[PDB]
RNA sequence: AAAAGUUACCACAGGGAUAACUGGCUUGUGGCAGCCAAGCGUUCAUAGCGACGUUGCUUUUUGAUCCUUCGAUGUCGGCUCUUCCUAUCAUUGAGACGCAGAAGUCUCAAAGUGUCGGAUUGUUCACCCGCCAAUAGGGAACGUGAGCUGGGUUUAGACCGUCGUGAGACAGGUUAGUUUUACCCUACUGAUGACUUGAUACUGCGACAGUAAUCCAACUUAGUACGAGAGGAACAGUUGGGUCGGAUACUUGGUAAAUGCGGCUAGCUGAAAAGCUAGUGCCGCGACGCUACCAUCCGUUGGAUUAUGACUGAACGCCUCUAAGUCAGAAUCCAUGCUGGAUAUGCAGUGUUAUUCACCGCCUCCUUUGUUUCAUGCAAUGAUACAGGCCUCUGGCCUGCUUCU
RNA sequence: UGGAUUAACGAGAUUCCCACUGUCCCUAUCUACUAUCUAGCGAAACCACAGCCAAGGGAACGGGCUUGGCAGAAUCAGCGG
RNA sequence: AUAACCGCAUCAGGUCUCCAAGGUUAGUAGCCUCUGGUCGAUAGAAUAAGGUAGAUAAGGGAAGUCGGCAAAAUAGAUCCG
RNA sequence: GUGGUAGUAGCAAAUAUUCAAAUGAGAACUUUGAAGACUGAAGUGGAGAAGGGUUCCAUGUGAACAGCAAUUGGACAUGGG
RNA sequence: GUAAGCAGAACUGGCGAUGAGGGAUGCUCCUAACGCUUGGUUAAGGUGCCAAAAUGCUCGCUCAUCAGAUACCAUAAAAGGUGUUGGUUCAUAU
RNA sequence: ACCCGAAAGAUGGUGAACUAUGCCUGAGUAGAAUGAAGUCAGGGCCUGAUGGAGGUUCGUAGCGAUACUGACGUGCAAAUCGUUCGUCAAACUUGGGUAUAGGGGCGAAAGACUAAUCGAACCAUCUAGUAGCUGGUUUCUUCCGAAGUUUCUCUCA
């Protein structure tokens, strides 16, 4: 028999299976296409999620909110500068892409070198020691390969999480593709970055759509209702936080489209999320034209779970996750995108009243020692 | 072309009646521009056109399906300036099949988003919000 | 043989030799689509229709049948949840009109997306009130009871009416009446995990599988086109909303056994102070966390074609979208993007490779054994075409690796 | 085989209204004991043989048969086709 | 008699009688305590889904359902009516 | 007579135990102290009947029994009442 | 009887009591009936591969934006086609 | 009478420790609400006290068991547990003694109850009761090899 009242489906089949992925940072997948035309530039970044706070800006859209002062929720992402290290050629074969030769730098720090060990405290710390004497005796044999062959080139960069207030040190290594012209000049771009900190202002700008990669915050094994968004059964023997009918008799088998109990969160996952402010760790980050009061983008009492005293970027996963950002796959203009941003006021105030801690001291006055 | 506002009244709700048409009550029955969800009670926000019966009022004005517009709302909603308004009481106005109000005077406050849409209800209102 | 009933209080031996469900054959009946052309359609058989006849299809109706099941396949309906079909109600792109516009009716490609809130009834159906782009029809053991529910039907109690002399009967009405077990195998959803031309570490590639967005309204376009007038569009542009999906907790709301701080009742510690017991003793506020259209954000751009309309152009001195050749073209299809990849017992690059008799590599030289789906020359590198090709090119060659080494 | 009424009474059978609510829109959080993990203890129903599907024919709805799709150790938590 | 009885058993079941403290209160109600009695009921660690019992929910208030089923709301005393 | 199922279901009502010392081959579980709880006089208190029949009391202990343990016991053994 | 893998008869042959080879698969169709076996030859039916044997030879027809493909047998009809290949018979090369 | 299998019949005994009812003799049941006759006063039959009736009401113990169609359903339990609910001075609850026994009893009547047994208990015997109906029926080779049709039949398994 047919259904009775034809409702739409619970949940998408687009994302399946719903299982925790094998990766803590977001793997990129699909860099944007090469214009042999632009200069050479990096097309991605890594940063750590912090906390989000609202901001006030003036809309420039005839909407009824034209020329009015809208509050907006905004995530701060801590982004200390990613140090370029290596470079990787890629042959285009009929099977797929294929790595021809990785070249590396002379001198890596212990920040990068922790990634290669699971036990740093025991080991004698040998990684790139035979390579370093080989480098001084450099690699203009192996760079000549990448100029001759190889359609695609990618700089190996890495993070600096000693500068972050996570208790980490270990530092994520990451391929980032280079999209400009001429396969020689991509390598000359990469070569001159070796042992140089790339800042965030090199990559991204104020008023730009960014596609954000990450991993969702975990909830463990959750049931049908929370996991798939399913109707709760009426007030039912056995229980009521579950589907009643899995399946019809035939096929004599449970189909994959029916929703079940299992993992929720820790899924690898967005596109078109506007950058409002690129900042500097080097005072007056949260200060604007309007308010003119001296602030840092740390709120009072820290971001809960703390500080930030690095470069950051605002924009429209869990805390302390490594996000990656991406430059959008086509440069698009939707009026909504390509908007004049104007920030009046950034909030740096449990339930905060005061913007700054000296403002609190003025209110309460001479307190008792 | 109304912006979304939290829906504070389902179809079942019985609300107050502002105007001088003589109705005390308005019992909601349906909403204009409601699509298709299984099991979802159709609900109305501030500002928007509905259908209603009067439950107590003038005897010619009872047992018919009048259109009304909703004018105050006890459910909270977010203005874009970043705070949450909510009124003391739910209330509406009996209205013609066009959209014009029937009885001219309007007691109470009204919302911003009633006066922003409907021109006539703006004029007769005492003080908006 | 010499011979009346009743059993819903029932019992026993058996029966799928034999009824009440599904399934199977059949398709009268039901449902859907063709063929002919008397007339209807002011005029005109065929825009839309179609009598008298006649040919099919379907198994969503109901019969007919008794093949399967009586040492039991749990008999209606609703709720929940998934998928499939197309005989398409809406949405996309067309064609026809008795198509001026608007509104429609008919037909083709179309199943990508969508098909709702309530009153009465156990209902399936039905009939109303309303919304809406539209509220199309169906299948999956008349989907779905170790999923629920138990209103109906179908035990035992009892009431009424009709029938019976009575016990009792009724496809007549009425009320009260138990819904058992998963810990097995598989399936589905999630979790580890041995091993493969070494170990161990990091960055990757992406075969294959799954897929996601979809409808409406307002403002201008415009009181313009069109029309005798009433009425009255559309594309590009701008702004929102619905449904669906994926995240998140700045703010607003919810949660409290951080028993966090305060307040109050009863009892108990000689009192005060401090508390403790009333399984959270109560009331107010209550960070962090988790969380809600009850909150905020976000939801790609390319190719090949369908219907259809055209180009050039014969067969047929002309014509012709077609026969040979092309072109445009969709809510379609395949990519792209997105999810997985212990979905290929798949593949690549790079780091470090056992405290100095102690094992461990790599490259030659030469011996022990043991593996091979398969040693006896188990051999031979232009690139094309076939109504043409190749050159040692004023010549020569092809008609076979049947050759040449 | 009683007909028509009827105050009071009813764990009796129906309908409507006010109050009140998580029954519902629409789900969310919190508590204890469980499930879960360990130490010790430790059953039972059931069991031809076994356990991936599509179609086919067949006693007319196959886990085994024919033709295809395919097929990689060993394990834990759930679930009800 | 939550282990000497009967229920196959040291079984959350059943089985006649007497005596009967303080505070709160109408009260042998419920709640806390003194005398007398007991800590007998396998433990430790984690705090998933799903359960069992127990709480609470903005706006609406039966639109859920065969049906207000379950849960809320009301509650004592005095005076008026 | 013996398997698979399986070291699986499960041992989760009656608010609750903790610290030390002694005994012992061995202590989450025996005894003694110190704390903390419960029962809350129509009591899980003090006495009888029916029914039971030595379970009463002491000393001792290798098994089995007391669904974990056990130095404990309504168990086992020898006495007494 | 509308019909049925429906019910009831007549003649012969089968299945039941019966394998073997063929019809992919089938109690009833085809060939053909069986002691253990070596060699030879056929039957039904087949010869691109699965699969033993023909990518054999020779002459026609067919292009399907759902071709067709082997009795019982696993369905198709009325009515159409200036798609193509032949035929029959009239009328001026059509 | 090849082996195993009924629903039943009859003969002779054993049970009222559970339950049904009668009899004899004992025991039991807070605290509130309502305020009947009777009586006393004052006013001209009214007003106020007094009084303490009822198969009266709220509600403990005790007797019972409506709902959740809750928990449990290889249970703690062959009827239990939780919250809710009925009645509570009477046609009430209850111990002991005593009476009634199987086509008999007892029944405020449901075919209820009569030792987890009831539209006729239990125990033994007649009894290995009967069955045109199910299910089984134990070594090998060798040779021959069926029928499902006729007539009659309380005959159509």
């Amino acid at each position: 028999s047919h259904r009775k009242f034809e409702r739409p489906r619970h949940g998408s089949l687009g994302f399946l299976p719903r299982k925790r992925c094998k990766r803590h940072r977001g793997k990129v997948k699909a860099f944007p296409k090469d214009d042999p035309s632009k200069p050479p530039h990096l097309t991605a970044f890594m940063g750590y999620k912090a906390g989000m706070t609202h901001v006030v800006r003036e809309l420039d859209k005839g909407s009824k909110l034209h020329k009015k002062e809208i509050v907006e929720a905004v995530t701060v992402v801590d982004t200390p500068p990613m140090v370029c290290v290596g470079v990787v050629g890629y042959i285009e074969t009929p099977r797929g892409l294929r790595a021809l030769v990785t070249v590396w730098a002379g001198h890596l720090s212990d920040e990068c070198k922790r990634r290669f060990y699971k036990n740093w405290y025991k080991s004698k710390r040998k990684a790139f020691t035979k390579y370093a004497k080989r480098y001084g005796d450099k690699m203009e044999a192996e760079l000549t390969r990448m100029k001759n062959y190889c359609s695609v080139i990618r700089a190996i960069c890495h993070t600096q999480p000693s500068k972050t207030p996570i208790g980490s040190k270990k530092a994520h290594v990451m391929e980032i593709q280079v999209n400009g012209g001429s396969i020689a000049e991509k390598v000359d771009f990469c070569t001159k970055m070796f042992e140089t900190a790339v800042p965030v202002k090199a990559v991204f700008t104020e008023g730009e759509m960014i596609d954000v990669i990450g991993v969702t915050k975990g909830h463990g094994v959750k049931g049908v209702v929370s996991r798939w968004g399913v109707t709760r059964l009426p007030r039912t023997h056995r229980g009521l936080r579950k589907i009643a009918c899995i399946g019809a008799w035939h096929p004599a088998r449970v189909q994959f489209q029916v929703p079940r109990h299992g993992q929720k969160g820790y899924f690898h996952r967005e596109m078109n999320k506007k950058v409002y402010r690129v900042g500097n760790g080097a005072p007056r980050n949260a200060t604007t034209e309007s308010d003119l009061t001296e602030k840092r983008i740390t709120p009072m009492g820290g971001f809960p779970h703390g500080t930030v005293n690095n470069d950051f970027l605002l924009l429209k996963g869990c805390k302390k996750r490594p996000i990656t950002f991406r430059k959008t796959l086509v440069p698009r203009t939707t009026r909504r995108a390509l908007e004049p941003v104007n920030l009046k006021f950034i909030d740096t105030s449990g339930h905060g009243r005061f913007q700054t801690s000296e403002e609190k001291a003025k209110f309460y006055g001479p307190l008792k020692s | 072309s109304k912006m979304r506002v939290t829906l504070g009244l389902p179809v079942g709700a019985l609300i107050n009646c502002c105007d001088n048409s003589g109705a005390k009550n308005l019992y909601i029955i349906a909403v204009k521009g409601w699509g298709s969800c299984l099991n979802r009670l159709p609900a109305c926000s501030l500002g928007d056109l509905v259908l209603a019966t009067v439950k107590k009022g003038k005897p010619d004005l009872r047992k018919k399906v009048h259109m009304a517009i909703i004018v105050r709302q006890r459910r909270a909603w977010r203005r874009a300036e970043g705070y949450f308004i909510y009124f003391e009481d739910n209330a509406g106005v009996v209205a013609n099949n066009k959209g014009e109000m029937k009885g001219s005077a309007v007691t109470g406050p009204v919302g911003k988003e009633c006066a922003e849409l409907w021109p006539k209800i703006s004029a007769a209102a005492t003080a908006i919000c």
